[PDB]
């Protein structure tokens, strides 16, 4: 709970968690004004809610908390917010919503919707440090956008300031990935795209890299790496790949690629390097 | 087996009138032929047995060989004493009620008739009660109420948004968002139009991306070609013309790959005038200014004796300059500028304090305030030469400009056609990205009149809700015709009825339409009522006498007489004649919850609702349709919620409670 | 007894937002002052105990002084947010019901006001469940719905006549035609006022003919004073402008000997202004072009510099001439013409055929398609002098134009005085004229709100009906102060109610108006209700949370509840509130028969009708206004004479004499 | 029943013997299109209209006709027109009305009204031959325009087209002929004219003569004179008023008049000659 970025990713994996396939993510200024993520996952009963945001209500009903992590995670942002939220469960139930300590019923579709003024409301200091409107809009996107590739199957539309920016379309079994790449990373990058498929066993390398040689450093703003859901950083993948550009041409401009690997659990492991530049340097030629 | 009719016809200065009548029946009609040739066509049609005329009438042409010619005095096609002779014959104070108040010229025809009618028969003629228009284009016909209530381009008091047409207009050129509007006014019947459009719209729902930024660069094109046939055209109506033409060569190779026989006809048409494109190229500077009066327009390089004088004229501006510093640092008086003045000419000033230094080389040539302004030899003949040449430069410019006229108007027809072309992709680019941007499927259409929806949504309310619009499904018939609809107030009744018109709207103009599934049946005409009484009578009997089998009927709340039930007693007889005698696909909203009795008196008529929940502290409209009849009153609950006083609301559920101690 | 009260302030770019609030009391407000002095004055008027401020607020001059002083954060003052937590407190989704949603300044100082109050009491504050505004003007207060539905100016769907405007625009002058039009959307309460024009129009109302033609020879007067202090004005401007003042003397003369201290006083202010009258006479022609640009506004006579240079350029016409006529018949070439070309110059052309007996003089300085164009010593040395002449003669004439506005904007203030006294003048005049022809009285003033009207014809109405509109008193005071009224539809019901409105607003301007004797009270604010539902529930309650003893209330057929008779419970409730504890003039039409039963429970309210005539059964509504409720129900003798087919109706009536055998 | 012009003067002067003090003249379009007289006068009853135009009135339902020579015109028009006519009469009545044999109810004031399209709906000649919209108007104006300053006291408007052209305000007993004077005759008349009054006896000359020195033959088109009511002419008054302006001035240019004689009932009267002379001359000089 330090940027506006940061409570638009958590519940939007919140409502992945519950089995959604359609997030509606409405935002207005930077989201300081307006954050509205409609969910169509599985919803939330009537005695669930009261508790997850009234807080001595589970001082003995002390079971249904348990339901989620996320749970959890509402909380934390309520107490401190003019928070809003309405949910509908399985089905033939209806809607209700609470207040920031106060519930009603209300009217929805099997789902979720949660809405937030301004996070901040009883802190004069850490709204009044929160940075521009734009900016952290572009911090929002980006947080959306790594979601985006990682999940292919559930569509996610994104609105600023009322008006739709991003609408992407996920892609079924047997189905079109072109349609939500380019609407990501724009026309540019579809463009100059080279499909890599690599795999010795466990090893699953997955994804694509842009052309070198005509490649321009305005396509090499793209650089995103994926493991098992998530992105993490370490210098060895940094290195695999810029030796296969460096060696298929001997002019070292920047690559442009989006990769996802597959594998079983161990955190790091030396065939991890290996694997991928033999992979990448002979799509190239 | 025998017309032994009856006929009218006279023309003005506009076109032709007409009206045709049977005494062994009582049929009586009329219509307006456009043109010379279709009331030709009419004639034959109807094969009267007698035909009167005015004697004034020209075009005898049409009428001299056709049995049973009679000529009439002028008078008797007199347009006021004709409305004031049927009015009569009816039984009303106006021609409101059958739909043809606006066809005078059918209407002075139809006086004279029943003016002659009146003296010829003096028989039974109670059975001649009414009159409805044959309308040429049975494609789709709409009044003043539909054309303003569904919102198509003028909201309720005028303005412009919330419109059908404000979701639309993601248009990029003007000259489409225009099209765009005539398209949604006319929506024709033609399975083949219909069809064109929708495949287009598919095969270009991958190419989106590409297309739209190219056409906006077009520009309004098509009043900039009105501007070159008036030779008006300024200076930047050319360059954005000309850059229009830069766009060309690029979506040939964009369209070329659409696989569809609608859009390579399209692509056809576009046009390519490549040698326009290089005139302008070479013709006008990159970015011009607002007038060509001033000049600046026509580039160096496109003519030898414009630049020739340019060359004289640009001569100046260095030598002026080297002239102030020259004279300047030679008698070390800071305060000396060379500038010019339209009536004396070019001067060189000094402030008031120097003017005492300056070396009267320096003619003095205008006084100031606090500044003495001069001339010297080497100015003045100079003065002359850079003047004149601009002006003969100037002068060429303005030859030169009119030139470019006699070179652009050889193509103006193909460039109309060109404009045409572009504005037409600019509306079905653009109903693609709705089509796919909104998530709407594409219509199928059957052979009789009949609705089957599917999770259908109101496209324009569905936008500007930022919460979930309840979807509904509808399923209409010949067999299953009407549907009675009671509830709460923005229970969402006139909204489930108001989706249904739009949703057949856009299916006749060959768009994809909000829902899941849509079948629909052929539609004629559409008629609209919206509640409040001088203003109500007088219009439900409009569409009681015009419409058909096929036609789409559209019910708001009526019956607002001047007693509790008398106004029921007219929506009971109104409702059974729309389902019993003209059988057309009907949606009845009323307040009146006693309407709810007709299903069991009437086969073919059903019961619906929109059900609300009442719980809490509050009301939830779930917007969701369900069979049967509404439960109850809803009206307090709705009052409260708007806004009212809290202690107005006691008075009125005691005030309720009194009124339900009564049975 | 002293105020201990809460308030809130602030500030944007347009003006300065306030709210008040008590917590003993429930008391909640809103206001807007307008200007900065305005602001301070509504400071000490309330005098707070506590005063909360936005962090931004920069007039503290105002403030800093006051006691209990309160530094807030920004974002609370936030329009929307404040917006979403009121619509909590009174349990609405609009703030409609209150009639201040178009005061956002204030509404942002009370949503601040509010947020902190939530915080600060957590006490009981059910008591505060309300918010009106405190309305600086209160002369006369007219909402949306009031401005379109009397058609003071706008008709119903937006067109022009059959308003109010349509009757008595018969001004000469749009810029008096345009200040009558402002004084129908803002009447004021002062008696003074109203006493002045009354006046001036009885003493005008024998002087009508000779005034008005001279008025309309000012023109609009108005408008090219803007455009004299933009500098933009145009020759034809100034030509109009001259003959306004040649008006005058005239003017003088006439007013003179009406006697009257408002006319005299008119008459002063008018002005004289000879001054500027002379140099125009002389300074411009009688009859000059559209624009200066080209020339022909500045007269000879008037400089002597322009008329030198005229005289070397009105040396050319002669000259060419005699060249033309020398040089032709000293050849025998009859198709000798002088002629200019923009590009070339002059030219002496001679036809094809003749080209070759010109005489070796001739040297050739253009080309054509069937003429060679030449040029020879006396017409090229010539030339120079001719066009440069012009040319100085023609930037001259730009620089004395640009001179005369110098000249005449320092009188600029008298003249806008002169302008507003012309435009007020034709105003006088015309209402005079309006008052004397449609035979209108002069209205008389009491201290309490109250109305008595003898005989009082609707103004707009009885001129397009060319047959009798049937004239109606009219008697309200504090105690007689609510009619209800019942019977048909087109009974005169609604006309009845807007003609009192109308006669009250021609009063309150300080015209005469359509009756034969008008007693009037005050009249703080006029309120508007017009049938069709999310529409009615949320506007009925904006009248009743804003109403006083003192206002007028007009109801339209009111209660389109859900059912049948959950309307009418609504109706009995709001009809006891206006009567019982807002007890202002108000007129109740409705429908609904059972409410004709209030005389008898409720004191101070009266039963009156607008009874009909059914004879055989076609009908003749008299539209004469009676005491006691109406007679019965007149719905269905009202559909069929609108024009519903006779077949129908006879359905209707079948079904009405089953409704009324259920008891 | 051959011009529109005495149409209208006829109906004009059966509302005046029914003590009308308002009638009220709407036409248009010359008289052709429309003629509507209202009046305030005495109305008729439901019975007495049905036989004034539907004649065994003076049987059936009868010594009724023997109310009105009025009654006698209406029916010369009613046949040979699309007629209309409503009035209400004494008190308490409804309004009737009828066409021209079918009769029924309405709604007016006490008073009568009568409405017609263009006369003639029947004959195809007589209409033929009526001939100009704006010259016809004309017509009629001179006709209302005499009937006008006979009666003072009668308040007369007439429209065209809708737009009203005359209004012509009634003079009270003890009261201002001027504004109505001006109203009939312009501002042009009102200017030089100087009143006469002569009297010897039973004799008794009233109204205005211009001043000769002044006058100009734009004045001249004025020469009315009235007796007991009605305008005859004879040329012994002719000569009258010409020789005294002659005599006065010997220019003999166009005299400019508007007189009333009023006497006994006896036709006769050489004295009226000398009479008149003697009166105008004297207030020349
Ligand atoms: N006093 C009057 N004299 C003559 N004609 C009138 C008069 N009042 C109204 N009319 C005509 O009657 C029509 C409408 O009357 P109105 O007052 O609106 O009826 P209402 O009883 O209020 N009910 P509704 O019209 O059904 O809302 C207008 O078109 C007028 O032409
Ligand atoms: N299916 C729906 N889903 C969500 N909102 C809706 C739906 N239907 C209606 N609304 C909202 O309800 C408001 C008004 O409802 P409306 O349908 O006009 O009521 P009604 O029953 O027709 N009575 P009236 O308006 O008096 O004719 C609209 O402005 C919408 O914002």
């Amino acid at each position: 709970v330090e940027r506006p970025a940061s409570v638009v990713k958590e519940l939007v994996e919140n409502s992945l968690d519950a089995g959604a396939t359609r997030i509606d993510i409405d935002i207005e200024r930077g989201g300081a004004k307006l954050i509205r993520i409609r969910d169509n996952g599985s919803g939330i009963k009537k005695d669930e809610l009261a508790l997850a945001l009234a807080i001595a209500s589970l001082d003995d009903l002390e079971a249904i908390i348990s339901l989620g992590f996320r749970g959890e995670a509402l909380a934390s942002i309520s107490s401190v917010s003019r928070l809003t939220l309405t949910s509908r469960t399985a089905e033939q139930q209806e809607a209700w919503q609470a207040y920031a300590v106060t519930v009603k019923p209300a009217a929805h579709p099997v789902g979720t919707t949660l809405e937030v003024l301004d996070l901040f409301y009883n802190t004069p200091a850490r709204r009044k440090f929160l940075r521009t409107e734009k900016t952290e809009f572009n911090h929002i996107d980006e947080i959306i956008r790594r979601i985006a590739l990682a999940r292919f199957d559930v569509t996610i539309n994104l609105s600023h300031n009322g008006k739709i920016v991003r609408q992407y379309r996920a892609v079924p079994e047997g189905g079109q990935k072109e349609r939500r790449l380019g609407a990501i990373l724009g026309t540019a990058f579809l463009e100059q795209a080279l499909a890599i498929e690599w795999q010795h066993g466990d090893l699953t390398l997955r994804g694509w890299v842009a052309d070198p040689n005509h490649t321009t450093p305005a396509l090499a703003e793209i650089q995103y790496f994926y493991v098992n859901g998530r992105m993490m950083r370490d210098r060895l993948i940094n290195h695999a790949i810029r030796q296969a550009y460096e060696d298929k041409l001997g002019a070292d401009q920047q690559p442009a690629f989006v990769l996802y690997l597959e594998i079983d659990p161990h955190q790091v492991s030396r065939l991890v390097h290996d694997f991928i530049y033999q992979g990448v340097l002979s799509v190239l030629q | 087996r025998q017309d032994n009719l009856l006929a009218a016809i006279w023309q003005d200065s506009k076109g032709f009138g007409y009206a045709t009548l049977d005494i062994s029946s009582g049929r009586f009609r009329l219509s307006e032929p456009a043109d010379r040739e279709t009331m030709a066509a009419e004639l034959q049609r109807t094969n009267p047995a007698e035909l009167l005329y005015a004697e004034d009438f020209a075009e005898m042409s049409l009428i001299e060989g056709r049995r049973g010619l009679r000529r009439r005095p002028l008078w008797e096609f007199e347009i006021d004493t004709a409305r004031q002779q049927l009015n009569l014959q009816f039984g009303t104070r106006d021609l409101v009620g059958f739909g043809v108040e606006n066809a005078p010229r059918g209407l002075s025809a139809a006086g004279a008739l029943l003016q002659y009618a009146k003296c010829t028969q003096r028989t039974t003629l109670p059975h001649i009660r009414s009159i409805t228009m044959e309308r040429e284009q049975d494609s789709i016909i709409m009044d003043a109420a539909t054309r303003r209530n569904l919102e198509i381009t003028q909201n309720l008091a005028g303005g412009a948004e919330n419109t059908l047409a404000s979701v639309l207009d993601s248009t990029v050129t003007p000259m489409g968002s225009r099209m765009l509007k005539r398209w949604l006014h006319m929506p024709v019947r033609d399975t083949r139009v219909l069809l064109e459009r929708q495949q287009t719209i598919g095969a270009l729902q991958d190419f989106t991306a590409g297309l739209q930024p190219v056409l906006r660069q077009v520009g309004d094109l098509e009043r900039i070609l009105a501007r070159l046939a008036l030779r008006t055209a300024r200076p930047r109506d050319l360059a954005r013309m000309r850059h229009a033409f830069q766009q060309l060569p690029e979506l040939r190779a964009q369209l070329e790959t659409v696989d569809s026989a609608p859009v390579q006809a399209l692509r056809e048409k576009m046009g390519e005038f490549a040698e326009l494109r290089d005139l302008l190229e070479r013709a006008i500077i990159d970015t011009p200014p607002v007038l060509v009066r001033d000049g600046g327009v026509i580039a160096s390089g496109y003519n030898e004796e414009l630049d020739e004088w340019r060359a004289l004229a640009d001569g100046a501006t260095d030598y002026l300059e080297r002239l102030e510093v020259r004279e300047r640092e030679r008698t070390g008086l800071d305060t000396l500028k060379v500038g010019f003045n339209a009536v004396h000419g070019y001067y060189i000033q000094i402030s008031r304090g120097q003017s005492h230094l300056a070396p009267i080389n320096y003619m003095r040539r205008q006084t100031l305030k606090n500044a003495e302004r001069y001339i010297i030899p080497e100015l003045k003949e100079y003065e002359d030469k850079v003047l004149t040449s601009k002006g003969k430069a100037l002068a060429l410019e303005k030859q030169l400009y009119e030139e470019l006229f006699d070179l652009l108007l050889p193509h103006l027809e193909a460039l109309q056609q060109s404009a045409s072309a572009l504005a037409e992709l600019d509306v079905l680019v653009n109903l693609a990205e709705r089509a796919y941007t909104l998530n709407y499927t594409s219509p199928t259409f059957i052979d009789k009149p009949g609705i089957r929806i599917t999770e259908g949504r109101h496209p324009v309310v569905e936008q500007v809700l930022n919460e979930p619009f309840i979807a509904n499904p509808l399923n209409l018939s010949p067999q299953r015709r009407m549907l009675i609809i009671t509830g709460p107030n923005m229970g969402g009744k006139s909204t489930y009825m108001r989706q249904t018109a739009l949703i057949a709207l856009m299916a006749y103009i060959g768009s994809y339409v909000p829902a899941q599934k849509v079948e629909i049946g052929p539609i004629d005409r559409i008629f609209t009522r919206v509640g409040a009484f001088m203003v109500e009578m007088t219009e439900t009997a409009n569409i009681l006498h015009n419409a058909t089998e096929y036609s789409l009927v559209l019910m708001d709340e009526i019956g607002r007489g001047t007693s509790t039930y008398d106004g029921l007693s007219l929506a009971w007889a109104v409702a059974e004649n729309l389902a019993n005698k003209i059988k057309a696909l009907t949606l009845f909203a009323t307040h009146y919850f006693e309407l709810t009795q007709l299903p069991e008196k009437m086969e073919g008529v059903a019961n619906v609702h929109l059900d609300a929940l009442e719980h809490g502290d509050t009301i939830a409209f779930m917007h969701s349709v369900q069979d049967g009849a509404a439960s109850k009153s809803y009206g307090l609950a709705v009052a409260a919620l708007a806004g009212v006083p809290k202690e107005v609301i006691k008075r009125a559920r005691q005030k309720l409670r009194e009124l339900e101690s009564i049975s």
